[PDB]
């Protein structure tokens, strides 16, 4: 009853700090099955293992980086910049997109698919090269849009977040995209992405 | 009556405008009450 | 292949530094930041002529914090009035952190320099920046293909890129490893100087306004009898300075207040007889 006791004291230091947030630049997709995420220019697919297609399916879908122009012809994707250029490829689709989740930047370049072939050329994984193939960049109605012909069609659109960027004339950019480095499992890959204008 | 309706269309446009104004005054204060209290 | 020179400068006009000072300071305790424009004279130079605000989001300090529609009729507006000058580069508030560049703000000055090869991404301290020294730097970034490789990211041909050493601070956070520090140089011509120098400059009025008289007086009685309590401690000093082989001062002291003394009075003096004379 007659307790009357004292008190003691045991504080907890408390403290953190959030770190320079760091950009991932990852993209997904679902083309067929596999909701497969990579990150990234070497490559690494962070969730969807040995993949049932082949990579080709997906290497075209690969901001911050831009194709070589010569003075002549105007570089829409140079001066679209600082904000960038968002595009919609036309495979299966593929649209990249800038979003601020968590603590990371992303740079999605979020791929999707339907209409797989049972016994298509694309899952069976096999694969020779990408030949070198010439896009021709036109506008068509305020969009520019790219026709490319795939060898191993293509419906690029690109639209700058600068709305007011003049559109370059139709050009014919020749692009050679090949698969550098890779392992057979194809879990860490290295891609090239050359690619320059001509008139 | 002219008069009148003059003062009519006076108030419909200043609403018209303060509409769009109560919506940037949304936008901004989702701006910056975003998420993480 | 050309490498940037170590000597090239950023200079920075009177109105820019300004204006981005003030910025950053009325965005405390956020991260605000902007636009310089301006022109690149040449490979040694990055003039930045001036420097309008953008409007706050929610991002933070980002790509996405510039809004193209902002930014285009802000420029062709600009353009209009007469300040066709392009966007040279960007500039952000770390309040209290330091000048550094966070791995977002290398993102952005990635975006940046996308649009051209030479493009700075200056930072300012608004917090750090008291009266007196002014907290700012200006980096561009260093290829990643440049460093790899073992080659210096900066060919040197003079001493102006060393005159300043780089602080810690910066360097932890990636400095001389991801970006280089550019030095900063402050266009203030003749004109402008003038001009600011009337925020100070008291009148031709005070020049002939005597002291309160009463307060005057006062002021003098009391360091009177500071100055006699400080040649009371000089004397006691002093005695002891005798007893004693080479081995606060009272005259120090002693010697700032006559100073003051003098210079309260004969000014006081001066202008009183100044205003006996010219006043009739
Ligand atoms: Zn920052």
């Amino acid at each position: 009853g007659n307790l009357l006791f004292l008190a003691c004291y045991c504080i907890g230091g408390m403290s953190a700090i959030k770190p320079d947030m760091k950009i991932k630049l990852r993209m997904e997709g679902n083309v067929n099955g596999h909701h497969f995420v990579i990150d990234g220019m070497d490559l690494e697919v962070k969730e969807g293992g040995p993949l049932p297609f082949a990579f080709d399916i997906l290497t075209t879908a690969f901001n911050r980086v831009f194709a070589k122009y010569p003075d002549n012809i105007q570089d829409y994707f140079k001066q679209s910049f600082p904000k960038g250029y968002s595009w919609e490829r036309s495979l299966c689709n593929a649209r990249n997109d800038i979003t601020m989740e968590g603590d990371t930047f992303y740079n999605k370049v979020r791929f999707y698919g339907t209409n797989f072939p049972a016994n298509g050329p694309v899952m069976q994984k096999k694969t020779l090269k990408w030949e070198p193939s010439t896009e021709k960049m036109y506008v068509r109605d305020g969009v520019l849009t790219g026709d490319i012909e795939m060898a191993l069609d293509f419906r690029t659109t690109y639209k700058a977040k600068e709305k007011g960027v003049k559109l370059p004339g139709a050009h014919f950019v020749d692009h050679c995209i090949e698969i550098l480095s890779h392992d057979k499992d194809y879990n860490k890959v290295k891609l090239y992405e050359h690619a320059v204008a001509h008139s | 009556i002219k008069i009148m309706k003059s003062e009519v269309l006076r108030v419909t446009h200043e609403l018209q405008a303060m509409k769009d104004k109560i919506k940037e005054n949304s936008e901004k204060i989702k701006v910056n009450k975003t998420l993480p209290y | 292949a050309p490498a940037v020179d170590t000597a090239e400068q950023v200079y920075i006009s009177s109105l820019a530094l300004l204006k981005m000072l003030k910025h950053g300071r009325a965005g405390v305790p956020m991260e605000v930041m902007g636009l310089m424009l301006g022109e690149f004279v040449d490979d040694y130079t990055v003039r930045v002529i001036d420097v309008f605000a953008m409007p706050q989001s929610g991002t933070g300090v980002s790509v996405e914090a510039v809004d193209p529609v902002f930014q285009a009729k802000m420029l062709d507006m600009l353009k209009q009035t007469g300040r066709p000058e392009m966007v040279v580069g960007w500039y952000h508030s770390h309040p209290g952190f330091g000048c550094w560049l966070s791995g977002v703000d290398i993102n952005t000055q990635q975006s940046f320099e996308a649009l051209s090869e030479r493009a700075v991404a200056v930072v300012v301290d608004p917090i750090q920046s008291v009266k007196g020294k002014v907290v700012i730097d200006a980096f561009r970034l260093i290829n990643a293909n440049m460093m790899v490789l073992g080659h210096e990211p900066r060919q040197t041909t003079s001493n102006l890129g060393h005159l300043n050493k780089p602080s810690i601070q910066a360097l932890i956070h990636g400095l001389n490893r991801h970006y280089y520090s550019i030095t900063i140089n402050y266009r203030k011509n003749e004109l402008e100087q003038k001009m600011l120098l009337n925020l100070h400059k008291k009148s031709w009025m005070e020049g002939l306004t005597l002291q309160d008289y009463s307060e005057h007086c006062k002021h003098n009685e009391s360091v009177v009898k500071e100055m006699l309590e400080l040649a009371k401690n000089y004397n006691k000093a002093v005695e002891e300075e005798d007893k004693m082989t080479p081995e606060q001062d009272p005259k120090r002291h002693l010697e700032e207040h006559v100073d003051v003394l003098m210079t309260s009075n004969i000014v006081q003096c001066l202008a009183a007889m100044l205003d006996t004379v010219v006043f009739k």
